């Protein structure tokens, strides 16, 4: 029974699975001396 | 009068307190850093002077620029100096941080670390000997010893 | 006179790569301004980008402009990540530099430099 | 009230120490720091193992609080029921630890 | 009864009126749940300690532990939202209406 | 993006949002190269303003020839449904 308020309610997906809609990057300072660009996953 | 004598006594008290616990920030750039580490050896033993070894740059009182300060490192050194709390002192190791030394005419070497930060004590050498830097540290302690902060504050 | 090309076979491909590099730089300029808490506006930075792009515009060799495209892409990639400081970005704006004399009279007054 | 007197004295001494460390050096006229970390602009990653070990700590501490009253309970008349209950509770702790071992809990943060 | 009893009732009603009309994410709801936890714990402990019911000292501690585990469950639920939408806001919980 | 009049109206609106263009000399069939007297990079940022306000990827092999607003609206209209 569609009205104005509920006119935008799409039908649900048939499998009832929502679509799913990275990794850390570190910039170690030079504070020998080395500047490391570090990529981490935890 | 009473006031000048009292502020003189307080000035030498806080002056002894500041000069007896100089915590450094060592910049491990080049040869002169290895000479600093050999000044940290048990023979010379900075730690008996109230000078700790390898303190964090957020609590250090003095900074010793040991090595060549190139163009790629000067903003980092200026950032470190700006982060370090007041009062802050700078001691220059070697000819590299004095005036460039060997690499004075190189294209990517800052001709002296005085162009980036104010420098108090210049220690000459390539590398200066460990006892030479110890004498420079004692000279910095004597420079602190004759500071007149409270007398100038009361006179102003 | 026959040479080995680098990436572009003719002038048109080099022009297309110039266009793509300028598009990427124009995309990046607001993000670069915001990231380094810069003192300039967005339009001032885009004006600087245009001024470099038109300063380096009097060369017609495809290999030369191809090398310049590659160097500009390295500059763009270095500004993509946080690899430069505020100093390296601000170096393009010669602000602390005193303005040199340009006309003949002031150049005659200041010294012997032509 | 003596305990609260000690607590108030200790808290006020801590307040005095932080007041000395926060407002006493403000007399000096050193400088103003304009000051224009590896974290450039990315969001903080949600390392799930830390949350998992935190709630594991929570569950273990809860049933440690369950396990607590044995020194007071040791004077009870029915010692056999106490012994069975305590052994079975520590066995439950061992079983929960074994399950947390088996289902990939103690991996990548061992 | 005693005035502290009525103060605990007023505290529980404060936690109730804070738990229902929220505007923030689920952490505020769980904090008000812990307010209900604390109010019920203090009220039960005061009742048991005032009437000298010795055995029902089993009531307060247990009244925590069980729901405490339940509270832990709620934390995991928030992590699920933090693994799906980035933020645990309640305004993102409008997918089941249609 | 419903009717051709509205999309060309918003194209004109974002076109005179550009400040180096002259609205007095601006017409509906003018040329970005000769009639408007604009540099190629100015046409590039006009294309990118279309890209930003509309929201898709305008490629590089077909933006070379898009020198007039009529061809602008033709190109976005045939690439869309309209
Ligand atoms: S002054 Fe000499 S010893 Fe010291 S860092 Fe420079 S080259 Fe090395």
């Amino acid at each position: 029974y569609p009205t104005k308020e509920t006119a935008h309610w799409k039908p649900p997906p048939w499998n009832d699975v929502d679509p799913p809609k990275s990794n850390l990057t570190l910039n170690f300072g030079p504070q020998g001396v080395l500047r490391l660009v570090m990529e981490l996953s935890g | 009068s009473r006031g000048e004598y009292v502020v003189a006594k307080l000035d030498d008290l806080i002056n002894w307190a500041r000069r007896s616990s100089l915590w450094p920030m060592t910049f491990g750039l080049a040869c002169c850093a290895v000479e600093m580490m050999h000044m940290a050896a048990p023979r010379y033993d900075m730690d008996r002077f109230g000078v700790v070894f390898r303190a964090s740059p957020r609590q250090s009182d003095v900074m010793i620029v040991a090595g060549t300060l190139t163009n790629k490192m000067a903003p980092a050194l200026r950032k470190v100096y700006d982060q370090m709390p007041e009062p802050r002192y700078v001691v220059s190791m070697g000819s590299c941080a004095n005036g460039g030394g060997y690499y004075h005419y190189s294209y990517s070497v800052v001709r002296g670390c005085d162009r980036i930060v104010p420098v108090d004590i210049y220690v000459p050498g390539c590398p200066p000997t460990a006892e030479a830097l110890l004498y420079g540290i004692l000279q910095l302690q004597k420079k602190i010893k004759r500071e007149k902060r409270l007398r100038i504050w009361y006179r102003r | 006179t026959s040479v080995k090309p680098i990436f572009s076979r003719d002038m048109n491909e080099a022009k297309r790569r110039v266009r793509e590099l300028y598009r990427a730089w124009y995309r990046e300029v607001p993000n670069t301004v915001h990231l380094f808490q810069l003192d300039i506006s967005v339009k001032q930075g885009r004006d600087k980008v245009r001024e470099m792009f038109k300063k380096n515009a009097h060369v017609t060799d495809p290999r030369v402009v191809d090398l310049l495209v590659i160097k500009g892409k390295m500059e763009l990639e270095e500004t993509i990540n946080v690899w430069k400081q505020r100093t390296h970005v601000m170096r393009f704006f010669h602000e602390t530099e005193a303005p040199r004399p340009k006309d003949f009279l002031s150049k005659f007054y200041v010294g012997h430099d032509p | 009230m003596n305990l609260m007197i000690t607590l108030l004295t200790n808290f006020t001494l801590a307040t005095l120490l932080v007041t000395i460390a926060f407002w006493l050096p403000q007399l000096n006229v050193y400088s103003e720091k304009t000051s224009p970390d590896p974290m450039g602009s990315a969001r903080l990653p949600f390392s799930m193992k830390f949350f998992l070990v935190a709630i594991t700590f929570l569950l273990f501490d809860l049933e440690i609080a369950l396990l607590l009253p044995l020194p007071w309970a040791s004077q009870t008349t029915n010692l056999n029921t106490m012994l069975t209950m305590a052994l079975l509770l520590i066995f439950l702790l061992a079983v929960s630890l074994a399950y947390e071992w088996t289902q990939k809990g103690l991996e990548w943060t061992e | 009864m005693s005035l502290v009893y009525m103060n605990i009732m007023m505290a529980f009603t404060v936690s109730l009126t804070g738990l229902l009309m929220y505007r923030s994410h689920l952490m505020s709801s769980l904090l008000c749940l812990e307010g209900m936890m604390l109010s019920l714990f203090i009220l039960a402990t005061l009742m048991i300690l005032n009437s000298h019911f010795t055995l029902a000292s089993m009531m307060p501690i247990i009244l925590l532990v069980f729901a405490a585990c339940e509270a832990a469950l709620g934390l995991s639920l928030l992590v699920m939202v933090s693994n799906t939408y980035g933020t645990d806001y309640v305004q993102n919980l409008n997918l089941l209406q249609c | 993006p419903l009717t051709l009049e509205g999309i060309k109206d918003r194209v004109l609106y974002v076109l005179k949002l550009y400040d180096k263009i002259d609205p007095e000399k601006l017409s509906v069939n003018s040329h970005f190269m000769k009639d408007l007297g604009l540099d190629s990079l100015d046409q590039v940022e006009i294309i990118m303003a279309m890209e930003d306000e509309f929201g898709f990827e305008i490629p590089d092999i077909d933006a070379e020839k898009l020198m007039c607003p009529q061809e602008i609206v033709d190109y976005i209209a045939d690439k869309k449904d309209v």
